[PDB]
């Protein structure tokens, strides 16, 4: 009686919901689709692979269309040798622990902090002064609580035994910057920098790339076993045509263009750290010094081959893709307040930024993102359209944390701070909302940094820019433009 | 305290408020203020909202 | 040969799925949308905000419509001082970890089952004495196998220092109660508990409030670290217009009524946990004892701005909104048998619903819904509709973790249990199915909760009952209701 | 000036995307369905549940359609005793850690490599002396760099007492095969090891099933507490008609013919692990030996009832329902190459395969897919088409972590491979691609294992492949096939 009372309890507020119903939960309807198949296949660069250069692939024309594009990393497993025991010791020189450029950094900024005698102490004695000055340093620069000396002496246990190993996320670092070319004309550029917010932000929860790109979230003593052998790296690249299946790249519409990827490789001094300063790095199985061939790498390219109806169809009219491309503003930090103009093209989606401590990359920790002592090195952000507040000055969790929680699959580990124009940038296929640059006279991105952010052993710090921006991909004639 | 701090700061305390507060004086155009630390006079003019 | 065959081996089964297929793979199609920009404003309250009382907010008319509204919260760092030492001791009291209220409940259990002399025996003994009760106790009542009393004996790992922190997820706690409303009428109520059963359900992976909302997963540590500073919160606001962009709050279209946001704050006593009950907390910068004028919020908006024509259309015709509103029945535990009379209005989508001891509210720790000795409080439950069995005795774990597999983007980690009559209740623009409570002369929820579950030290424990519940929201000649 | 300039900034590409838009983000529109309830319903087998017996339930017709399906499984708390304190020691072998045969056969591997007096040498010489050899080994069979030996040497912290526990994830162990059938057709059939493999490639981040099957993530110590007392398991049975409310059984539109849930249960032997071989396990509420008559299960179904508009347009007209369809292919492995013949039929959507080592089975690790020293047991693998390669060579981790990448919500946790032909193989009503079996002469995947897998303590070890395959489930005149 109820539940029959139920469906007879309706009313004229009930017609808008579910009058004239076109769909119901008791009945699956499905569409027929169009026959396809999917091949994986692997190929060589055309060009010599080495750390430090640039190289690039022409793809082959394998199927109807592109879809997935992985590069396929293949790095040495690592071993060490002290210097006096290897017969030719020279080498390029690696970041090591017994060096750690970013403690030193960071004790830099609280010596003027430091009470007593600190160059005739002991070294347990200078680590509790260290940690002292730490905490006086904080309360005069943040107002920070001290915290108990006792919670601030973290040993990381180090193992006692000699190691190299590659550095975190070495399949992102690796790739310096990627240009995706099509009749040689670069049709979107991707950096290594870029690849890791993107994996940040973008990356789901049980689908990160961890193993894939060689990323172990900063935990040192996995990224040393899996240095120990041979890694094998699927690094995603992130084009346009990856992102849906109705954006695949249309290979037979682009006849007569060659298609190209153009990778400009990692130093391999940027790739490695090391225990001591005194270790030669050798490849393992080889039992040589680790040198710039030792890098290799082929493209993994996934193509569709559709049924003759459907590959006609679209070789006669591909029409025009909505594709993102990407945009870069580099710039060096040495001062506390800095702004960035930002000479983006286009209707632009969103926005990326973060920096780096110089002290972080010269330690090899490419992907650390943090301030002085591991602090947000943001305080505020604004940004300005011809001098008008288009975003009044917010404090930096509410650029890393509110705008990853509105627009974003994920949350960011590291200090990534982002701005959407768009209400769903991750969508690929529907436009939902830009800002066109390209009409701007300025956009100034103006930052408050940390305190001494960018003076004395951070001197030269980088700030990082990318922008996503709508473009129009046309096909026509068997050309791509 | 003002006089001590050669009127380079201003403190003044405020009755009807029963609040002490601090601000820049004659350092006011070449200055910022930081921080206050300080001995117990210190921690009760300032520590409590100026309380 | 084989994968041209495939497109060619079609019957009358394949035309159902395939014949004048209307969608291809291999060509992207977009819509095109109107113009449109997002602006994030920060906004203070009308009133004062302080801890225990109750503050509000008229919100601006910034932009044509509202879509997203965090209350940003500034709370202070902590540092404490010996009573002895400080010139004005008198504060409120604070739940103490020397005075660990949970864990003396905890005993007060066991005690009829401590063999020999309790009161006389060493601290260490007593130890011992209690976990040999713990295992007879549970033994007795469920059954259970007796663990080894050295896995029982977990030493929490606390610090050897003197601290106060903010507690466990403290940006929800500090909102007891917020209220949306429009010209004066009250369109939507939301809870601190209803707000932290939300997120355990509906938060997505890579996307959970932790850092937010001052959230550390039960680390107390990390608790401590972060009550040291002074934190900024982002706590989201999960009003039925922040769920979905079709559903932004049309401003233009209600432009006679004003726009407001009521929170009742939380008591300053029970948001903070000490480490000694003989110390003073102490605001980190200012240096004076913490009280309830230290509570800083505003109200950052989200607002939508549209092109002409999109506007003066939304003027004209902003017509109803499907709205969700919340319910809640909220009662008091005395009993192992509890029957709780669901007295909600209109088609209910779904409900939650948890316990809270009074011992667990009382030691601080608010969003901590486990039983005795950690077990979960609900035995059983049943559904009853006109004392007819619409969803018959199941046990704890099918509402905990089946019905959140079934309609949910997470299963809690704590013991929050729901029960949906919507097949989709996260969707908030497509109805999926609803049971009309205002059809019903009765709903009862009847619980079968642990042995002691509200006797002794736990008399007043709480039952938590939300429902979420379809209504229409119109828009008519400048006016919403 | 900005804002209304970007709406009038608009070009003829604009009008591909925006010309004539059929959507606004400023209005909610929502479409109104059928009046329809959901109501859960727990039912007993209509045979006896038994430990490695075969168990069948005819599903009731409580309602007009079947939705969600659960294996509601109920196992007693374990208890241990000495076997000479026993006054009926007889009981059936367990799996004990005291003779870890996993443990055994890794070091059956290694002996070849120890240096030295290994059969005279102290307890603590010999594991020396077994962490050198594997050095060896894996410097010989894969040019692997050393590990330091106190890096090999973890000991996994046991308790100091006697116990027995369920082995990880019992709730699909329990279930070898479980058989959907109407009207005594078999419909469709799943395994535990399918249901385990997808779980890890399908299983939502924040949705996994941990609890509701008994699943640690092989952390023993959780298992031992969670063994203490009763458990109450609901194993989801992923049928095609529990994915999608679309695909919800239609029980009125097949009224003549029976609903049968069929389930193989595993032998008790398997599902439990004791600390010492010299152990009896016991009933810990009953204090008897634990025999084959102590499993309990019943099935919770989920009936939706449908207005009787609906009620009567289904059964009229059910029309056709698009299925997924489950195929195994099973073989033992004696070679580190190995080829297996896919004699699966229909339109084949994706398929699964992993290797487990029968060192791994007898020591009730049923679930763990890893190769000699928990290493990845496939080198690389082949898929063949009428002896033509559809996939040539590719590395396991592409098979593993790219395939999961591209098709699936989740990367395995353990060494489970897939490959899809679909582009959404989880899209449970949109066809997105397959490859037909029924049309191949031979489908053949080849696989290169690690180095003396399937020799010695290995011989048969278990190669599992699984296909999902489309097929069409009719309904006419009351009756399903």
């Amino acid at each position: 009686a109820g539940s029959l009372t139920q469906l007879l309890a309706t009313g004229s507020m009930d017609a808008a919901l579910t009058q004239n119903a076109t769909r119901t939960f008791w009945k699956s309807s499905y569409q027929k689709h169009s026959l396809f198949a999917l091949e994986s296949i692997n190929q060589p660069f055309t060009t010599q692979v080495q750390f430090g250069a640039e190289s690039h692939i022409t793809v082959n024309r394998q199927g109807d269309l592109l879809s997935w594009m992985y590069l396929k990393i293949v790095l040495p497993g690592l071993k060490v040798q002290n210097q006096a025991d290897t017969v030719q010791p020279t080498q390029q020189s690696f970041a090591s622990l017994d060096n750690d450029v970013a403690a030193q950094a960071d004790v830099s900024h609280v010596l003027p902090y430091i009470e007593g005698a600190y160059t005739e102490a002991s070294l347990n004695t200078k680590e509790q002064l260290i940690a002292e000055a730490k905490n006086s340093y904080e309360a005069a620069k943040y107002n920070a609580a001290p915290l108990p000396v006792a919670a601030q002496m973290q040993s990381t246990e180090m193992p006692d035994f000699d190691y190299a190993y590659w550095t975190e996320a070495i399949g992102f670092h690796l790739i310096k910057r990627a240009e995706f070319k099509v009749g040689g004309a670069t049709i979107d550029t991707i950096w290594s920098e870029l690849l890791f917010a993107m994996e940040e932000l973008m990356g789901r929860a049980g689908r990160r790339l961890t193993e894939t790109i060689g990323r172990t979230l900063r935990r040192p003593t996995e990224l040393m076993k899996a240095s120990r052998q041979e890694q094998i790296l699927y690094v995603p690249l992130p084009w346009y045509f990856t992102k849906h299946p109705s954006l695949a790249f249309p290979l037979v519409a682009a006849t007569y263009h060659n298609i190209q990827l153009w990778v400009q490789w990692a130093q391999l001094n940027s790739c490695i750290i090391k225990s001591r300063s005194n270790l030669v790095v050798l490849h393992a199985e080889r039992n040589v010094p680790i040198s710039d061939d030792h890098l290799r790498a082929s493209l993994e390219c996934t193509y569709v081959h559709l049924e003759a109806a459907e590959r006609d169809a679209l070789t006669a009219n591909a029409g025009t893709q909505l594709i993102v491309q990407h945009q870069a503003h580099l710039q060096q930090v040495s001062s506390n307040n800095v702004t960035a103009r930002l000479n983006f093209n286009f209707p632009v989606l969103e926005f990326y930024y973060f920096l780096r401590r110089k002290a972080n990359k010269d330690a090899g920790d490419h992907f650390n993102f943090s301030g002085i002592g591991g602090r947000d090195p943001v305080v505020s952000a604004e940004l300005l359209f011809n001098n008008t507040a288009r975003v009044t000055q917010k404090p930096a969790v509410w650029w890393r944390a509110v705008q990853a929680l509105q627009f974003h699959s994920s949350a960011p580990l590291t200090n990534i701070y982002s701005y959407s124009f768009s209400l769903s940038p991750e969508d690929p296929i529907t436009p939902s909302g830009s800002a066109n640059f390209s009409r701007l006279d300025s956009v100034e991105l103006a930052l408050t940094l940390q305190d001494d952010f960018g003076a004395a052993h951070d001197a030269n710090s980088e700030l990082f820019v990318f922008a996503r921006s709508y473009n129009i991909l046309k096909f026509t004639n068997g050309l791509a433009g | 305290i003002t006089n001590a701090m050669n009127s380079a700061i201003i403190f003044n305390h405020d009755d009807p408020a029963a609040r002490t507060r601090m601000y820049p004086g004659t350092c006011s155009n070449t200055h910022v203020i930081e921080s206050v630390s300080g001995d117990s006079l210190a921690k009760a003019l300032l520590g409590y909202d100026g309380v």
